RNA sequence: GCUGCAGUUAAAAAGCUCGUAGUUGGAUCUUGUGGAGGGUUCCCCGCCCCUUGCCUCUCGGCGCCGGCCCGAAGCGUUUACUUUGAAAAAAU
């Protein structure tokens, strides 16, 4: 938002820098070119954290306007991202798809796993593209976390950051959860969270 | 290609980036300048892209040798861009 | 899109938007004018005296200087050729082509390439003769031709 | 070579509304070209334009709307005579409700509708709608 | 002299020989002759600014033009200095000859140079209403009722000598010629 | 659509995209109508009154309603500048 | 197949290039308002230079208080184009 209320602070882009998701990947496409500050010495691109910033908002803003909480389905299929999906939609009431997406579960009315959601999060345009596909059936809008080699096809709010690394991803859907809970209501503003961002980073087997 | 770019009003280094003519307005990339030989004492006035050798007058008689390209100087000192 | 060529390519130049002279300048319209004739009688080519002038002086285009081209500055004087340069040069390629031709008559090659500058020759004289400037009895005959050009 | 500038003008114009685009730079500029982008813009089909003036024939910056369905040009200019303009704008034009041919008469570059309102013909030129 | 300074302009005019005078007046000291020997004009004139200012025109036969320009900044502020309050605006005056196909009958006179053409004296206008700021670039913008709207774009150089008598350009234009034109210093110099 | 009487003759009015200006058909199953909520301006907190936009299928196909909500957002305050 | 067809694989682009006729050919050379017909700028009379328009006189009918003046003579370099008049048997 164009507001101070809404404005990035100092506590958050330590947590960014310490998380490591302005680092981009080392092939840009001329779809994320406008989220990219510089390529680094070596080839790798830099993200720009305010535009992330205003971006993970206008997906906030997105998601809080959809009345009924348990149409906002979300969902992850790479290892990365099934606890932060399943933390997120236990925050707010969501529902979450990890694992396999088994096809036709958008357009299929037969099957028991067929739902008909009102918005699509995503934490991979490029590994979750079936969930894509099928949301071009039945007119269903999409946010997506983009690595600056993501193919903006069908996604409708790219936020970027890097997609890769398992603090990054955690990271950014706990922002999404926070900033959601404060503006329906609920954690009002000026207090710190009681959740931790790392009860939403991958596991990566323990000793 | 953003679908929405503005082509009357383009970046201050992306219309430096392109061709000579295709940019908005034609723009030579060359330029004058002022060269000092180290020996004999003037202001000979150069093309960037000479193609001729230039002598300043007697002395070292030789100032810059053609290429391909821009033209280089032997060792003619403290050579400035003039201006517009 | 090359006349006789299978190729294109735009190596052309670009002088600027700012037509004024350079605000700096060592020169003056009559010294240009002095500085050309003195060019001229040593039997420099229009095309020549305006790299030189362009090379070694402050002189980016004559024309912004001193108002008219390098030629019609050459004839307000009497000091332009009887036949302009374009067509020298091609006559005097032509000449020396068929020179070689005339010493190994096995090069083909060089059949066809005579035949081309020949072309560019005839298209050329044929647009000179329309303007007056040469006379409606020109004409490029290959002995006559390697006459010419002495 | 470019025998016809108001032909590639049109095509380039016509190419990118397909596309979305909310601007397009046309070049070289023309007096005809201006006169045919005024009637065209006088009905509300596209936006303003811009000219950009090189010291050579200079280009123009056209913002595109998204109403505009098809312009086009007749190929040789043919004479038009106040009664063959039925049956051209029944070749033409996809309705009787819309869409403009546009002709130049000893009185300017205008359009049909104009045309019979002051009794001229002409020569044709195009037709957009 | 002062009297006969504004030969085929109908020499006793009341603001044009003030001007006349004064300003030849200030030529015949002997302070600065050096840059100057006494060259004709043809006109004058006064003409109000939307700005509610006063800026007057000084009319100068084109074979002197050069020879003007060459100083054109000591004489503005001493002509300024002395009707204070005002600006002060030279222009070569040229000549419009009608179409000779059709704005006036042919009788088979002459060609017609391109010179005195409309354009480009309407171009020769413009160029000498802002010398000190050299013309870099041009632009129109025809808007959505059918009129057009001129943009200059001068240097960025030079730039604290102009945009204060910035305003008057538009007015002076819009007098003579009657289009609307603006001033700007472009992006940057590139 | 109306008559020469005045009346209003047609089945419905489409709506139109709100980045092409062309109309979205009725059997374009990949249109949408994304909907954003309007933030009380003190304490940024929703507050009913929303802003809603429609992108036809199209230019979502090419990969431009992400480019495109953005332009519609920063034209409309929702981002006010400086992006 | 002018409106209006085809020539990768169904029938079909000369092996390749030059070239006279033929067909085609880049940009550029005057604008607001007073009254007036259609709106509240814009599209017959005329003003920033011209806006049927320069003239050279002459005889014929026209002003006015021997004198004063505009219409009448050339015509706007020409064409194509376009609008309008004239002149084109009936029968069908
Ligand atoms: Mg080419
Ligand atoms: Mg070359
Ligand atoms: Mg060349
Ligand atoms: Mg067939
Ligand atoms: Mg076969
Ligand atoms: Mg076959
Ligand atoms: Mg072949
Ligand atoms: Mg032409």
């Amino acid at each position: 938002g164009a507001l101070d209320v809404l404005q990035m602070k100092e506590e958050d882009v330590l947590k960014f820098l310490a998380a490591g998701t302005h680092l981009g990947g080392t092939n840009l496409d001329f779809q994320m070119e406008q989220y990219i500050y510089k390529r680094k010495s070596d080839g790798i691109y830099i993200i720009n954290l305010k535009r992330t910033w205003e971006k993970l908002l206008l997906a906030a803003r997105a998601i809080v306007a959809i009345e009924n909480p348990a149409d906002v389905s979300v969902i992850s299929s790479r290892n990365t991202g099934q606890r932060a999906v399943l933390k997120f939609a236990a925050a707010t009431g969501a529902t979450p798809i990890a694992g396999r997406f088994t096809p036709g579960t958008f357009t299929n009315q037969i099957q028991a796993a067929f739902r008909e959601p009102r918005l699509l999060v995503v934490t991979d345009p490029r590994a979750d593209h079936q969930p894509l596909t099928e949301a071009s059936y039945v007119n269903l809008p999409t946010i997506a976390l983009c690595n600056t080699d993501s193919p903006l096809r069908y996604v409708d709010i790219a936020i970027p950051c890097n997609n890769k690394g398992a603090h990054s991803v955690g990271l950014m859907w706990w922002m999404l959860a926070r900033e959601v809970l404060r503006m329906r209501g609920t954690i009002s503003r000026e207090h710190p969270w009681e959740v931790m961002p790392d009860l939403y980073f991958y596991r990566d087997p323990e000793e | 290609m953003p679908l929405a770019k503005d082509l009357l009003h383009p970046s201050p280094e992306e219309e430096k980036r392109k061709h000579k003519k295709k940019r908005l307005v034609q723009s030579p990339n060359s330029y004058f300048m002022d060269v000092k030989c180290p020996g004999c004492y003037k202001i000979t006035t150069v093309f960037s892209h000479a193609q001729t050798v230039v002598l300043c007058v007697g002395c070292s008689t030789v100032l810059c040798q053609p290429t391909g390209g821009k033209a280089r100087l032997t060792e003619g000192c403290s050579f400035r861009r003039k201006q517009h | 899109g090359r006349m006789h060529a299978p190729g294109k390519g735009l190596s052309q130049s670009a002088l600027p938007y700012r037509r004024s002279v350079p605000t700096w300048l060592k020169l003056t319209s009559d010294d240009v004018k002095e500085q050309i004739y003195k060019l001229a009688k040593k039997g420099l080519t229009p095309s020549q005296i305006g790299v030189i002038l362009r090379d070694s002086h402050g002189v980016a285009q004559v024309r912004f200087v001193t108002g008219n081209k390098i030629l019609r500055i050459l004839k307000s004087k009497g000091l332009a050729p009887d036949l302009p340069e374009d067509l020298y040069h091609l006559i005097k390629k032509a000449v020396a082509v068929r020179k070689h031709l005339e010493r190994n008559r096995k090069d083909k090659d060089a059949k066809f390439r005579l035949i081309l500058i020949e072309s560019r020759i005839h298209r050329l004289a044929r647009y000179y003769k329309t303007k007056r400037v040469l006379p409606p009895n020109w004409k490029y005959e290959s002995s006559t031709a390697s006459a010419l050009v002495a | 070579v470019r025998m016809n500038v108001l032909a590639d003008a049109l095509k380039s114009i016509n190419n990118a509304e397909k596309r979305g685009k909310r601007q397009v730079l046309i070049r070289p500029c023309s007096k005809v070209i201006v006169r045919f982008l005024t009637v065209m813009m006088k009905h509300g089909y596209i936006g303003e334009f811009e000219i950009i003036d090189d010291h050579r024939a200079g280009k123009i910056v056209v913002n595109l709307t998204g109403r505009l369905n098809k312009c086009g040009v007749i190929s040789p200019r043919f004479d038009v005579q106040l009664k063959d303009l039925e049956k051209w704008q029944n070749n033409l034009l996809p309705s009787r409700q819309f869409g403009f041919i546009v002709l130049t008469t000893s009185a300017g570059i205008m359009d049909h509708e104009e045309a019979r309102r002051k009794h001229t013909g002409g020569k044709i030129l195009g037709f957009f709608f | 002299s002062a009297k006969i300074v504004k030969p085929n302009g109908e020499k006793p005019d009341e603001f044009e020989s003030g001007i006349s005078q004064a300003l030849l007046e200030l030529e015949m000291n002997s302070d600065l002759k050096a840059q100057l020997r006494e060259l004709n004009i043809t006109a004058a004139k006064e003409i109000e600014v939307g700005g509610g200012r006063k800026a007057i025109i000084i009319f100068v036969p084109v074979p002197q033009l050069k020879s003007f320009q060459k100083i054109q900044v000591r004489l503005v502020r001493e002509l300024e200095k002395k009707f204070s309050g005002k600006h002060v605006v030279f222009i070569a005056q040229r000549r419009i000859l009608p179409k000779p196909t059709r704005k006036s009958r042919t009788k088979n006179k002459q060609k017609r140079p391109r010179s005195r053409t409309l354009t480009a004296v309407h171009d020769a206008i413009l160029e000498d209403l802002v010398f000190p700021s050299e013309i870099v670039g041009k632009r129109i913008r025809v808007k959505l009722d059918g009129s057009r709207l001129i943009k200059v774009h001068l240097d960025k150089a030079q730039q604290n000598n102009v945009e204060h008598k910035v305003e008057t350009f538009s007015g002076v234009y819009k007098k003579l010629t009657g289009k609307d034109v603006n001033f700007e210093f472009p992006e940057f110099q590139l | 659509m109306q008559n020469d009487a005045g009346e209003f003759v047609d089945l419905y009015v489409p709506r139109k995209c709100s980045a092409s200006n062309r109309i979205i058909g009725a059997k374009d199953h990949a249109s949408i109508q994304m909907n954003v909520a309007e933030v009380d301006k003190v304490t940024g907190r929703f507050n009913g009154q929303f802003k809603t936009y429609a992108i036809c299928g199209a230019i979502r196909r090419m990969g431009e309603s992400d480019d495109s909500i953005l332009r519609l957002a920063k034209a409309d305050g929702i981002v006010s500048k400086n992006f």
